[PDB]
């Protein structure tokens, strides 16, 4: 009974989008039959995928119609088509790779912020800080009154959207003193602090 | 550093299937896997260390595990809306809640969520990459 390539196993190629952190294997499927014995060809981006292509180039298992990357990276970004055929026809199926780098670290803040500030009574002052983290941060502000005071901090009701900059209006000499930016995720913490110098 | 911002909206995709978290405008809850669905954009944000929200920017809901541990979208901030956020060894996050400690955000292979009562850290219903949002 000679017949068409066609798919054995459309459950194991319903998932089309391949997202994947970096370092991270990568295996495609396209589960074949037909005879005679269909053949399989590669394509990355609708050109033929060449082991040059990528550092370490890829694998295939004929035996399971399948294509592996090994620690993929940024650059393997693309779409990955698997060309199975014989004489009585050819069908194909395209995957998306796309590689994420996770940074595995406890908040990190810009060197410099936030800055020290001076000013006479009755002034305004502000300090900024930046923060860099993959995990989500929780950033809040605290000054030095180790007697600590939050006096902003992140969270539904004070969104990240202006949690990275503080303002002081019309500061006192009770303002005066250290101000500090902190940053935790489940991994840790770090915070810088600034100086704020009221002046008569 | 790896490029994307940490206060910049995101697409959660679930390894189980590749489906992205959506979140409805009537409160429900699921995945997809068109990354154009406008309804997928999401914004976490941090209540306190490691704990975090998740709101869909579209349905302006917060995703919420009840008590039965079924998944929704409130209107309103409750404490089912919170969950602890973890980078796993693995390199995916998992959002565990905060108060049904032992009960994970998941999507079922189906693109339906899993109640919480049936998720566990073995599991890879459970496991997120956080993208952006194009």
């Amino acid at each position: 009974n000679k017949r068409a390539p066609y798919w054995t196993n459309t459950e194991k190629m319903e998932k089309r989008l391949h997202a994947v952190p970096a370092a991270n294997t990568v295996k495609f499927r396209c589960p074949a039959g037909g005879n005679p014995m269909p053949t399989m060809r590669w394509l990355k981006n609708g050109k033929e995928f060449k082991q040059e292509h990528r550092i370490g180039g890829y694998k295939v298992r004929n035996q399971h119609w399948s294509l592996i990357m090994e620690s993929v990276v940024p650059s393997d970004k693309g779409n990955y088509t698997c060309v199975v055929e014989n004489e009585y026809g050819s069908i194909n199926h395209t995957y998306h790779l796309d590689v994420v780098e996770r940074w595995p670290h406890r908040p990190i803040l810009q060197a410099g912020l936030p800055a020290n500030a001076s000013t006479v009574v009755g002034g305004d002052v502000e300090f900024v800080c930046k923060v860099y983290s993959d995990a989500q941060p929780h950033i809040q502000w605290i000054k030095h009154v180790p007697y600590l005071k939050v006096l902003k901090a992140a969270g539904v009701n004070t969104t990240d959207k202006e949690i990275e900059v503080l303002y002081i209006r019309n500061v006192t000499f009770e303002d005066a003193g250290e101000y500090t930016c902190l940053a935790g995720n489940s991994i840790g913490i770090s915070f810088h602090s600034a100086w704020l110098t009221v002046l008569p | 550093f790896p490029p994307g911002h940490f206060k910049d909206p995101k697409r959660l995709y679930c390894k189980n299937g590749g489906f992205f978290l959506r979140i409805h405008p009537d409160g429900r809850v699921d995945g997809v896997r068109e990354k154009s669905d406008p309804h997928i954009k999401l914004q976490l944000q941090a209540e306190e260390r490691g704990v975090v929200s998740i709101k869909g920017v579209s349905a302006n809901r917060y995703l919420a595990m009840k008590e039965d541990g079924r998944l929704l979208a409130s209107k309103s901030v409750t404490d089912e809306c919170f969950f602890f956020e973890r980078l796993e060894s693995n390199n995916y996050n998992t959002y565990r809640s905060r108060k049904y400690t032992s009960w994970y955000v998941a999507l079922k292979r189906t693109g339906q969520y899993k109640l919480g009562s049936k998720t566990g850290p073995g599991q890879k219903a459970i496991l997120f990459l956080p993208m952006s949002a194009k």
